[PDB]
């Protein structure tokens, strides 16, 4: 038996897919993953066959860049849907089910091919702000009607906008392969019942939502830290780690610079993850260390604190690692996750994406307080629910039926 | 969409 995983997203979505692939493997089920070209290294690492779909990393926009002209936005919107119909049929060969993660629009195309081939389809989201309800506003991933804060309206408008932008292409491609048109375009990509791949304590499913909370989808990262990093950690006190994952733009470079300054102001060493936009340290003093891709599950248990962007994966990893967290939210579901770190008492939710030496220092002081550490350690034991295992069973149960 | 953001 083989399951097709389709990911249209960043590092975080790829890792969510990798985690499921790992649980399926343990069950004796093969997997194949359609993912952006940038997933190549990670997929090669875990031995999951990769079917490249989407633009390469060097064609990715960065926070701060001007939006593309409407004609170009429309072209990308159509591409997002059309690349699924072109690539999923081939990738689905010999598969019994299909699990999509990431972009909803891409998901409508994936579900359509699955529907054509008569294969069960599942879609997961990394947080409750991607599930429509009157309780939480949608993820901050697109501009919304100026002045509107009403949760219900934001969702209704988000859905209408989505249907209008992708509906025509979706339904045209569907018709070309004999499928009747989809009327509820926004709902269609979520599948019959979307899976909330997030921890029930860290990110609890809100009421009035028809979804299955499986728990976060993570694998036991066994990768060892690189020798040079293992040495740095030994030759000194527990440093503070800075990392903003798939974030981009000059804002994070500035934030990182301020973070190093503040960390030093508290007499602590620094470890800086370069990220794909290659963030750089202020100087070469031996009190700091820059790193590229590293096992965070391992690293996070050996640091005094972590400063990050608040994306689902990095926060879950930090949360189960029991390390105090300083969250500097920038977009999508990050303000939500930052608020979660605040509510659980495991760190500080910095107020906004642009920290100053003052605000960062105040937050850092709290984050490094013994109370916070004790609290983080405690909470770490409440977020162990194995989502991938729960998800894999749902998938198999569907194939069984 | 299909190349990041956020705008
Ligand atoms: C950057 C980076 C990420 N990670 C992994 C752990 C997380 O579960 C996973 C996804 O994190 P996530 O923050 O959700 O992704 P993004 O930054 O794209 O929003 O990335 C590492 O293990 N090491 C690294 O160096
Ligand atoms: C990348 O952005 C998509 C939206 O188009 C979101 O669904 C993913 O979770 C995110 O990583
Ligand atoms: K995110």
């Amino acid at each position: 038996m083989r399951v097709l995983l389709s990911v249209c997203g960043t590092r975080g979505d790829v890792e969510i897919g990798v985690a499921l692939a790992d649980r399926l493997k343990a069950l004796g089920v093969q997997t194949r993953m359609c993912a952006p070209p940038a997933a190549e290294e990670r997929l090669a690492e875990v031995g999951v066959p990769h079917v490249p779909v989407g633009l390469p990393q060097h064609m990715m926009l960065q926070e701060g860049m001007p939006p593309p002209p409407p004609e170009e936005e429309q072209r990308l919107a159509a591409m997002t849907v059309e690349m699924q119909f072109d690539a999923v049929p081939g990738a689905a060969e010999g598969c019994a089910a299909v699990v999509a993660v990431g972009d909803l629009a891409a998901a409508t195309g994936v579900r359509s091919v699955a529907e054509k081939l008569g294969l069960p389809f599942f879609y997961s989201v990394p947080s409750p702000v991607y599930l429509a309800s009157p309780h939480l506003p949608p993820a901050y991933d697109e501009p919304t009607t100026p002045g509107v804060t009403d949760i219900r309206v934001l969702w209704e408008e988000r859905a209408a906008r989505f249907a209008d932008r992708y509906g025509p292409t979706l339904n045209r491609r569907r018709a070309e392969i004999g499928l009747p048109p989809v009327e509820d375009v926004f709902g269609y990509g979520h599948g019959e019942r979307p899976l909330l791949a997030a921890d029930p304590v860290l990110a609890p499913l809100q009421p009035d939502v028809d979804a299955v909370q499986t728990g976060a989808w993570l694998l036991s990262d066994e990768r060892p830290l690189p020798p040079e990093l293992e040495a740095f950690l030994a030759a000194g006190s527990p440093p503070v780690h800075i990392g903003f994952g798939s974030s981009s733009g000059r804002g994070i470079a500035d934030a990182a610079k301020v973070a190093v300054e503040a960390i030093r102001a508290q007499g602590r060493r620094v470890i800086l993850s370069r990220g794909w936009t290659e963030l750089v340290l202020p100087d070469d003093r031996d009190d700091c260390f820059a790193i590229d891709e590293v096992n965070f599950q391992a690293l996070f248990r050996r640091v005094a604190a972590v400063i990050h962007h608040g994306s689902a994966g990095t926060e879950h990893v930090a949360t189960r690692a029991g390390v105090p967290q300083l969250v500097i939210p920038r977009n999508t579901d990050q303000p939500y996750f930052a608020g979660r770190v605040a509510a659980l008492g495991i760190g500080v939710a910095h107020d906004g994406p642009t920290p100053t030496f003052e605000s960062l220092s105040a937050a850092l002081t709290t984050v490094l307080a013994p109370e916070t550490r004790a609290r983080a350690e405690a909470v770490a034991g409440m977020v162990l629910t194995d989502g991938a295992a729960a998800a894999a069973d749902l998938v198999l149960a569907a194939v069984g039926r | 969409x299909x190349n990041x953001x956020y705008x």
